[PDB]
């Protein structure tokens, strides 16, 4: 009974690196994008009904994973490639709490439920990251509209203060490409796009237009100042920097 | 423990003693109440946020250059529960 | 305060210095059903060594 | 007693690279403090206010 | 034997131990195996079903809470919050959990006072749970408010660390309705109505009213007036928010 | 005043003073007896006192 319980701590430590068990196999189902597991009959039918509440976290680190792999299968010079970028980091620091859990089996012990609420505090942040992952997998988007798609998100999470932290450091990485791009239009009115990366794409006076394949910023307006400001050089809170930026530069 | 802890006052506040006692008393309370590590111990997890912070402040050299006198410390076998050494080193930079 | 019949109040002090010397609730009651079982074997012990 | 002379010099370059401050006395200090297997967080905070 | 005391420990983590048990009006139910036991030992491990009966009472709401994002900013706080409760009993039952492992918890009066500081949380937690189900603010509000009023100065302080969480998106709609001029709505969990009425030229006509089914009951009747100052313009708290 | 307060610092330090022998302490300390010298005397006043009781 006691030992049942230590040998699945290692087991699930195993899965959660991203590496096959012992009594876990991991079958694809979906390609492993969400695995389908399935441990093995052990004798005691009681360790086995709470090994299964732990193989979530696993499911939702498969996301993830997914994720890093996707946007360079594109090859993108995008803020989705970036975006990636951040979950790789927030994945180079979850390593470390998965080392010292194994760490602590090697000489000295974690049963199931020392196992359990350390897992705890990350099976959330996890979960928070696999939900933006999946509603970003459709094969979109490019640069604006990506960032579109992730302010609506830290305006959804509003008043659990918890997302509001970790979707603070996704928004600022993704905004560390496009604030360039956004200097170059206020400053200059050029481009500096090596896709299509900003908004405000192009094809004197010169043939600007927008695209909702890259949906401004909250508000369409503002997207719309950015426009009036280009020409004139040719001849919550951040929306709200353009509105004087272009009236500073007219 | 007593003695150490009062040491630690003198020499860095410069003064002997009927000087520095109402920081002695701070300084007791604050220590005895919590006198035991609260957090698991692991040598590998306070190295690794010192290293981090190496490369958040692009130091990376330094950063390589710690990971040579990391080894250095631990094989001289003399000081044991390095990890609280070290976490108070890492805390106060 | 300085004492009304005190006057050396840091010697007095330092005097005392020298001759100085859930689960919070089941260690408290613990040590006083620990402290009453001590005691009944002290009688015991002694009552046998008269014998 | 030698070992204990490298040991510290080990140490010390750790002290100077996170510029922390700590002299070679203080430092050594910290040092018996921290054995005695007392709490690095309460022992930080105490530090901070000493400097002041 | 022994294997019994060791199947109530994952009645508190779960519903289900060594023995199949099912929840229903209340309670984890009880198979103490073949008799070689006293009949009396099963009314101690009944007491000990109640803290699984409400173990569940809030795991419902952190499967509620693990969502993409939906059902209230207001009734997705509430779960929040239960959440930063759930993870402290945890605690207390993988260190009662250490006991158990031969070294103590093999007696059984001992799990009973264990649980005990558990119990006069988490059935306060449940009824709270009963008592909410809604997913908009304006009764989520009059849901914790209504905690801090009855007696048991135990059980008051519980309450109050959900209330400014519960709380906490509520105001995150009011300094900022000064600051841009945006109203926060998915559902209508915010107390103000947002285009009640079509758009008109102004003259300070309504698109913005105060509802007499949902209002902060934080909040005396206050909160008229503060509403219609900040709407206008653009176009915890008890009453230290202007 | 001080005596009482005194006396309980007596008590939370342990130390195995009485209130009537710490009064007479108090006005040996006053009359410049060395706190080191009086807590000597105590030590070995008590032990043969002790040893006394013992044989009544």
């Amino acid at each position: 009974l006691p030992s049942q319980e230590t040998c699945l701590v290692e087991d699930l430590l195993y899965i959660l690196i991203g590496v096959d068990g012992r009594y876990i196999s991991v079958q694809p189902l979906v390609g492993r994008q969400s695995r389908s597991f399935s441990v093995e009959q052990n004798l005691d039918s009681s360790v086995k009904e709470l090994v299964n509440r732990i193989l979530p976290v696993a499911t939702n680190y498969s996301t993830v994973t997914r994720f890093v792999e996707e946007n360079s299968s594109f090859e993108y010079g995008q803020v989705n490639h970036a975006l990636g970028a951040a979950m790789r980091t927030l994945g180079k620091e979850y390593m470390i709490l998965i080392s010292q859990l194994e760490h602590l089996q090697r000489q000295g012990l974690l049963s199931l439920q020392k196992l359990w609420f350390y897992i705890q505090p990350t099976l959330r942040t996890m979960e928070v990251l696999a939900s933006i992952a999946t509603s970003l997998n459709k094969g979109e988007c490019f640069g604006g509209a990506t960032l579109s798609l992730l302010h609506d998100r830290t305006f959804g999470y509003t008043g659990d203060s918890q997302a509001q932290e970790l979707c603070l450091y996704l928004t600022k990485a993704a905004s560390a490409p496009y604030f360039d791009i956004l200097e170059r239009w206020i400053y200059r009115g050029i481009i500096n796009d090596p896709y299509s990366e900003f908004m405000v794409e192009e094809h004197w006076d010169q043939r600007y237009t927008i695209v909702q394949q890259q949906i401004p910023s909250f508000l369409q307006k503002v997207a719309d100042k950015i426009l009036s400001t280009g020409k004139y050089l040719n001849v919550q809170a951040y929306v709200e920097r353009i509105e004087k930026a272009y009236n500073y530069a007219s | 423990p007593n003695v150490l802890l009062q040491n630690l006052c003198c020499r860095i506040l410069g003064k002997g003693e009927a000087d520095v006692a109402q920081q002695f008393q701070y300084a007791v309370r604050v220590i005895g109440s919590n006198f035991a590590p609260t957090v698991e111990r692991d040598e590998f997890l306070v190295t690794e946020k010192i290293k981090k912070e190496f490369v958040r402040q692009r130091r990376e050299a330094d950063g390589a250059l710690f990971s040579e006198l990391h080894r250095k410390l631990q094989s001289q076998g003399v000081l044991k529960n390095r990890w609280s050494i070290l976490y108070l080193l890492l805390s106060l930079s | 305060s300085n004492g009304i019949q005190i006057s050396d109040l840091h010697a007095v002090l330092e005097l005392l210095v020298e001759l100085s010397g859930v689960q919070v609730f089941e260690a408290d009651l613990g040590t006083t059903v620990a402290y009453q079982e001590l005691e009944i074997s002290t009688t015991i012990q002694r009552t046998l060594q008269i014998m | 007693m030698s070992a204990v002379r490298e040991t510290m010099d080990v140490l010390l370059e750790i002290s100077r690279l996170l510029n922390t401050g700590l002299d070679m006395e203080t430092l050594s200090i910290c040092v018996r403090l921290c054995e005695q297997g007392i709490n690095p967080e309460a022992l930080s905070s105490v530090i901070k206010e000493l400097r002041r | 034997e022994t294997s019994l005391v060791r199947d109530l420990l994952y009645v508190f983590q779960g519903i289900d131990g060594k023995f199949v048990k099912m929840c229903n009006s209340e309670n984890c139910y009880k198979v103490d195996g073949k008799v070689a036991v006293s009949k009396s030992l099963k009314d101690i491990t009944s007491k000990l079903s109640e803290l699984g009966w409400l173990h569940n009472k809030i795991k419902k709401y952190t499967d509620q809470r693990s969502l993409d994002r939906a059902f209230g900013l207001v009734g997705q706080s509430f779960c929040a919050a239960l959440h930063q409760e759930l993870k402290e009993y945890y605690r207390l039952l993988s260190v009662l959990h250490s006991q158990l492992q031969v070294e103590s918890s093999l007696t059984l009066r001992r799990l009973l006072v264990w649980t005990f500081d558990p119990k006069i949380r988490l059935k306060t937690l449940a009824a709270l749970v009963d008592h909410c189900q809604g997913r908009k603010g304006g009764e989520l509000a009059s849901a914790v408010h209504a905690y801090t009023k009855t007696g048991d100065p135990y059980m008051r302080s519980l309450v109050q660390h959900i209330l400014g969480l519960v709380a906490y998106p509520i105001l995150n709609f009011l300094y900022r309705w000064i600051y841009d001029g945006e109203l926060e709505d998915t559902y209508h969990e915010f107390f103000v109505a947002s285009d009640p009425v079509v758009k008109t030229d102004r003259l300070w006509h309504d698109k913005y009213s105060l509802r007499k089914s949902m209002i902060p009951s934080f909040m005396t009747m206050d909160q008229s007036r503060k509403v219609l100052l900040i709407g206008k313009s653009i176009n915890d708290l008890e009453n230290a928010f202007q």
